[PDB]
RNA sequence: AAUCAAAAUUUAUUAUUUAUAUUAAAUAUGUAUGUGUAGAUAAAAUA
RNA sequence: AAAUUAUAUUAUAUUAUA
């Protein structure tokens, strides 16, 4: 039988890695703004 | 909502608290006799502006005291001043004086004391006794400041066993009581005119100490320079607002928090106007030009703008300088806009339009630098422990 | 199971070894307890440190006369007060704020 | 030689006050529990006592310097908010002798129903202050008092006033200043004129009625005709989306889920402004630290959000406990006009072995597997070594603390 | 007590004393560079960025003779003061600043321009004749 | 589910059967002592019959603890407010 | 799914851009 | 393209740190989880 | 929901408090 989900999000949040997470959310959210730039022109 | 306010507290709160440290501490330098009785905060997301400025214009009225020991603590508002005088005066009694006649005469009275309660008789037969009666009065008034800074809670009085005093419960009469201490300068007489003949006489060493060795005049100065008596907090997000109140009330009480800037709400007037980090956050469909010369026009004193280092940020804040100098020439010389600090020139930013920044993105940004101890979080979600911390600002005052 | 409760009377960093229900809490119980239980600052030394205005006084009290105008000039163009210490009020809001959620 | 006299306005002469909600409740509520019984057993160890000294009695069955004599038997009560004060008399009058109240409030105007309270009886059974009720353990620090009451919402005075709002028959335009004291920023007419169309949902959605169908509509309706020079139009415009207002008007003896939706946005907008969510999340727990072990906890609550609040923090803080709840009886809504789904809720609070209590009842099989998980990732950790962290300690003192107290 | 109540109210008064010349003083806007000498760029109350050198011993506009030492000069000229001053703060303009650049200014501002443009696109640009 | 309600039913009917042998000719003490222990142990018995009511053990005991909070002299209390309440459903 | 969260916080303007 | 001794650079004093080893009481109740710093590198499937 | 990219090994840390 598998974890529930709650336990399972809680666990990612506290045992895996910030910096990791905080460069790949960052370079894709300005990977977003580049699209939005591109369809602005 | 709630959780980015409780992430963006828990990330940029000690960055911002040092950010508003080092400009409130040029402040108090730049301008030593500015109290700002009335303070209105724009987009107070958290209270970190508001509990700064309280640290630095009132630090005895705070819940928990300051660390002594900080270069941060030594600012230049006269407050201030009588607070780090206060504590210098401690030093002085504690390091610098060997004798123990103080602590003799301190258990001779706490003895008599506790001996006249109910056991010798009446302290009439001794006469001119009242030096011994006004400070133990004075040491009780301290002993009530004892207990306020040891359970970090104002009005700790009605909370122990104590019987109240009958007469006055609601506050009525202490608060409309007629005080003979603040005299306007037609309502004196009865007095030799040779008093106010001579003039410039307090001008040795002696009578300065004098007049700083007593501390009779240090309440009487200090009851009329209420640091900060009314504070506004400007915050449209609820979980912002209802971080921040978290955060405010244990140390200044009574904040309004006002939820949007009216048009007109520019008709009440504040003598500090404090905008941290808020001008980066004005959303494009504002306005932001006429916020920022509704926030010029409810200045008594000081409008200070503090934000984060960056190329968008720097160009809103030279253009905010901008539109804010362009208020000169409109009417009386006296509410003139000046920069107080960090420009001096009041012309246009020669880094603004340097010839080495069009192509170098160092060479743009006016900004300084504070250093601040990090904590857990920072070093936890930036893979580095940072022992000491840089928050680079962008500020105007 | 055991571990799978708390025992009030074993400490939270150790592991119980019985295995009883009754009288027990759950873990989550026990992290909001510990959440909950922890407001209080340490007590600070007065007398350990001396204040700022002391040690500048007296580093000024060492100096030369006619050296002690640019000392005032050197203090006062000094606009940073260093490494930013926070306030133990700020302390307590901040960790007021670090109490009130589960770490996760 | 003659007297200054203030010209009165028309709310002074006009001014009503609220009724009491439950007196016989309150007293047992408010009053009885642990913290009186050893209250009323200690007043009689010294009663038998000053017989024993000698002296005069009748024939019948059984700090520091200046502040030497402290208080007998006195039993210490905070008022979060006393209104018109029958409930804050209601613990002085049938106490009798050995209570206190300590009352607090928003508005000023509550000095006219604490000017008489002191009238009676004053200078050391009653003490007033004006300030928010989450601002309570900020000035009286934990282990307090003896126990806590808390109401919430509008008095019956602020109801009929024209210039504190809240008047929906009077068929007059008047500013909708609808806030319970000045602690709090922009009235409702200066608040929808300026609000956004998304800021006004996620506040509308906060507090359980008018869900997020019907907000919507509703602040559509708002959005696009906001010129509000009166409160004639705001209501105009209330009630042209949804359906027109009860005849009781702010008081609906009617369901919760069949009330209208003006009514539902008048009564959130009400709890938008006050902040009531804060108010009593706030109140509710710096009172189970402000209380003394085994202390009570009375709340008001009359809205289904307020019933979730109190039935959410109760569970979760590792103190409270329900003793019992009891609804308002059926001859208070007719002689006072009340709401049919006020309730009280009667909250205790424990020594220790709090949640042991609580296990007996709500322990699932899914927690105890999410109990083994939790002590096996050690998901219940938190932080001691980091920069605050380190500076945080137990309300109990340690052996390195205690040496700083002889010398500070 | 008595010695630091009086070096007390004498810190007061000359900072009453730097206080009045505090206006006219320059603004260390880049961070020092220090190799033996100092140097810096000011913000002047003029309106112009500047490039101020300092040395640590004594160099007169006339002669190199004086009655101070190299401590003494070095507390004087504000060689310790722009060692131990980061960017933001204050630097005195009664100070001897050695070898000043001013630099080239343009009539638009340079923030928020696109780094991006060609080679000849961004000299022309800075030399204030653009294309 | 563990049983410390009925523990506190068990110790509520002891004292009561207590008070029941306090039938002598006069012993102030007995009288004094129980009333207080029954009130200790009412107020510690309020807030686990609030968490166990309408479940498997209370509607066993409703009846003796109506009946044992009869026999100490008090109504127009919480307890008996909900033992009222659950009676007169339990008639109709 | 991070940036799906913050949908429902985007003002109803800017909620219907592309 | 017009200069000059930071730690070019050496030495010392109530004093500022981080480290160096010293360094202890305490069951009346309730209790205390980090990022990193390191050495050679010889297990592996909730997405 | 497979293929496995995964290094993995063990230890330490703070004003206990001077
Ligand atoms: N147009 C506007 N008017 C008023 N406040 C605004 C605003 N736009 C954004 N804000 C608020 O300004 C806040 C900036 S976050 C900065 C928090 C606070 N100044 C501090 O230093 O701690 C945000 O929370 C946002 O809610
Ligand atoms: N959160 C709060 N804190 C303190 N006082 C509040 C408050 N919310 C409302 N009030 C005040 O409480 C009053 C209504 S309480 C209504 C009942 C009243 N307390 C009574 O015992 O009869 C209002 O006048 C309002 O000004
Ligand atoms: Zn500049």
């Amino acid at each position: 039988r598998e974890l529930p989900r709650d336990v399972k999000q809680e666990l990612q949040s506290f045992v895996a890695d910030a910096a990791t997470t905080l460069e790949s959310r960052v370079k894709y959210l300005k990977e977003l703004d580049t699209m939005n730039q591109r369809m602005k022109d | 909502s709630t959780n980015d306010a409780i992430g963006y507290f828990l990330f940029r709160g000690a960055a911002m608290y040092a950010g508003m440290h080092r400009v409130f501490f040029e402040l108090s330098k730049q301008l030593p006799h500015f109290v700002p009785k009335t303070m209105l905060d724009f987009g107070a997301g958290t209270g970190t502006a508001i509990l700064v400025a309280k640290e630095v214009y009132d630090p005895g009225s705070l819940a928990y005291p300051l660390y002594r020991s900080l270069r941060q603590t030594m600012q230049g508002n006269d407050s201030s001043r009588t607070h780090q005088l206060s504590e210098l005066r401690y030093d002085l009694k504690r390091l610098q004086r060997n004798n123990e006649e103080k602590k003799k005469v301190r258990f001779m009275a706490v003895a008599a004391l506790l001996e006249r309660g109910e056991v010798d008789p009446a302290d009439l037969p001794e006469d001119l006794k009242r030096e011994i009666a006004e400070v133990a009065t004075a040491a009780a008034t301290a002993k009530k400041d004892r207990l306020v800074r040891e359970a970090h809670a104002r009005y700790r009085d009605v909370v122990d066993g104590t019987e109240w005093e009958s007469g006055d419960p609601l506050g009525e009469v202490r608060a409309s009581t007629e005080d003979p201490e603040d005299v306007i300068d037609g309502e004196q007489g009865d007095g030799g005119d040779d008093g106010e003949a001579a003039k410039g006489r307090p001008k040795t060493w002696w009578e300065k100490l004098i007049d700083v060795e007593n501390e009779t005049a240090r309440t009487r100065a200090a009851r009329r320079l209420r640091p900060l008596q009314e504070v506004t907090a400007v915050e449209p997000s609820p979980g912002m607002m209802e971080i921040g109140t978290m955060v405010l009330h244990d140390d200044v009480p009574n904040v309004t928090w006002k939820r949007y800037l009216l048009p007109e709400d520019e008709a009440i007037q504040h003598d500090l106007v404090v905008a941290a980090y808020s001008l980066s956050e004005i959303a494009t469909s504002e306005n932001r030009r006429r916020i920022v010369q509704q926030l010029w026009k409810m200045t008594k004193g000081v409008l200070v703008f503090v934000e984060f280092a960056n190329l968008n940020n720097f160009n809103i804040l030279m253009e905010a300088r901008d539109w804010i100098l362009e208020e000169k020439d409109v009417g009386l010389w006296d509410w003139q806009p000046t920069i107080v600090a960090p420009c001096p020139h009041e012309h246009r930013c020669p880094l603004r339009h340097c010839k080495t920044g069009v192509k170098r993105k160092r060479m743009r940004i006016c900004s300084t630098e504070a250093h601040y101890r990090s904590t857990f979080v920072e070093v936890w979600a930036r893979h580095m422990p940072l022992k000491v911390g840089i928050e680079p600002i962008s500020y105007l005052i | 199971l055991e571990g799978a409760m708390h025992k009030p009377g074993e400490s939270g960093l150790q592991a119980g070894s019985s295995t009883t229900i009754a009288g027990k809490e759950t873990w989550s119980q026990f992290s909001t307890k510990m959440r909950y239980g922890r407001r209080r600052i340490r007590v600070i030394d007065v007398a350990a440190k001396m204040s700022y205005e002391y040690q500048m006084l007296r580093k000024m009290c060492k100096r030369r006369p006619a050296m002690r105008q640019w000392a005032v000039r050197d203090d006062f163009c000094d606009m940073n007060p260093g490494v930013v210490i926070m306030s133990p009020s700020m302390q307590a809001a901040f960790m007021k704020v670090f109490r009130m959620k589960e770490k996760g | 030689m003659k007297r200054i006299v203030v010209p009165h306005r028309w709310s002074e002469m006009n001014r009503v006050e609220h009724p009491p909600l439950m007196m016989k409740q309150l007293f047992q509520g408010v009053c009885g529990g642990l913290r009186w019984l050893e209250t009323k057993s200690l007043a009689q160890y010294l009663a038998v006592r000053a017989i024993e000294e000698g002296y005069p009695s009748t024939p019948g069955v059984r700090s520091l310097q200046v502040t030497k004599q402290k208080r007998l038997v006195s039993y210490d009560v905070l008022d979060c908010t006393l209104g018109s004060g029958y409930h804050a008399g209601a613990v002085l009058e049938n106490g009798g002798p050995y209570t206190r109240v300590v009352a607090l409030d928003c508005d000023h105007d509550a000095m006219h129903a604490a000017r008489d309270l002191v009238e009676e009886f004053g200078g050391d059974r009653f003490r007033f202050y004006c300030c928010k009720m989450s601002e309570a353990k900020a000035m009286f620090g934990e282990r307090s008092f003896d126990a806590i009451m808390i109401d919430g919402g509008v008095s019956d005075t602020q109801l009929e006033d024209p210039e504190r709002g809240f008047l929906l028959d009077d068929e007059g335009g008047h500013r909708l200043d609808m806030r319970f004291g000045p602690q709090m920023g922009v009235g409702a007419l200066e608040y929808l004129n300026t609000v956004s169309q998304h800021t006004l949902v996620s506040s509308l959605l906060a507090y359980g009625l008018l869900e997020y169908g019907q907000a919507m509509k509703m602040s559509r309706a708002i959005t696009r005709r906001k010129p509000f020079v009166d409160s004639r139009e705001v209501l105009t415009c209330i009630e042209q989306a949804g359906d027109e207002l009860p005849e009781g008007g702010w008081r609906s003896q009617g369901s919760r889920r069949k009330s209208p939706m003006s009514w539902k946005f008048l009564t959130s907008l009400r709890c938008i402004i006050n902040n009531e969510m804060y108010e009593l999340r706030q109140g509710i727990e710096n009172a189970l630290l402000m209380l003394r072990d085994d202390g009570r906890l009375v709340v008001f609550s009359r809205l289904p959000w307020e019933e979730r609040l109190v039935r959410g923090t109760v569970d979760d803080h590792p103190h409270a406990l329900l003793s019992y709840v009891e609804d308002i009886s059926i001859d208070d809504v007719q002689i006072y006009g009340f709401t049919r789904h006020a309730k009280m809720w009667v909250i205790t609070r424990a020594a220790s072995s709090a949640y042991a209590l609580k296990n007996t009842t709500t322990l699932t099989e899914e927690k105890f597997r999410e109990s083994s998980v939790r002590w096996l990732t050690g998901m219940y950790a938190g932080q001691t070594h980091g920069f605050p962290a380190n500076n945080f300690t137990f309300e109990n003192f340690e052996r390195k603390e205690w040496v700083t107290l002889r010398r500070n | 007590p008595a010695e630091m109540l009086v070096v007390r109210q004498e810190v007061e008064q000359l900072q009453q004393r730097v206080m009045r010349a505090a206006p006219k003083y320059l603004r260390v806007v880049r961070d020092p560079r220090c190799h033996g000498k100092v140097q810096a760029d000011f913000c002047t109350p003029e309106g112009d960025l500047v490039s101020g050198r300092v040395y640590r011993r004594f160099y007169g506009d006339r002669n190199r003779v004086s009655a101070h030492s190299t401590m003494r000069w070095q507390h004087i000229g504000g060689w310790k003061l722009l060692k131990r001053i980061r960017r933001g703060s204050l630097f005195p303009h009664n100070v001897p600043l050695y070898a000043v650049t001013k630099h080239a200014q343009i009539d638009f501002p340079n923030t928020l321009l696109d780094t991006k443009h060609s080679t000849v696109e961004q000299t022309a640009m800075q030399y204030n004749d653009p294309m | 589910n563990p049983g410390p309600f009925l523990d506190g039913a068990l110790q509520l009917i002891k004292l009561h059967l207590a008070h029941k042998n306090a039938a002598a000719d006069k012993n102030t003490k007995a009288c004094s002592d129980i009333e207080g222990e029954f009130l200790r142990e009412l107020e510690a018995f309020r807030a686990c019959f609030t968490m166990s009511s309408s479940l498997k053990v209370a509607k066993l005991y409703t009846k003796k603890l109506h009946g044992a909070l009869s026999y100490f002299q008090l109504y127009d209390d919480p307890l008996m407010r909900q033992l009222d309440m659950i009676i007169g459903k339990q008639t109709m | 799914r991070w940036a799906a969260k913050f949908y429902g916080q985007v003002t109803f303007g800017p909620r219907n851009y592309p």
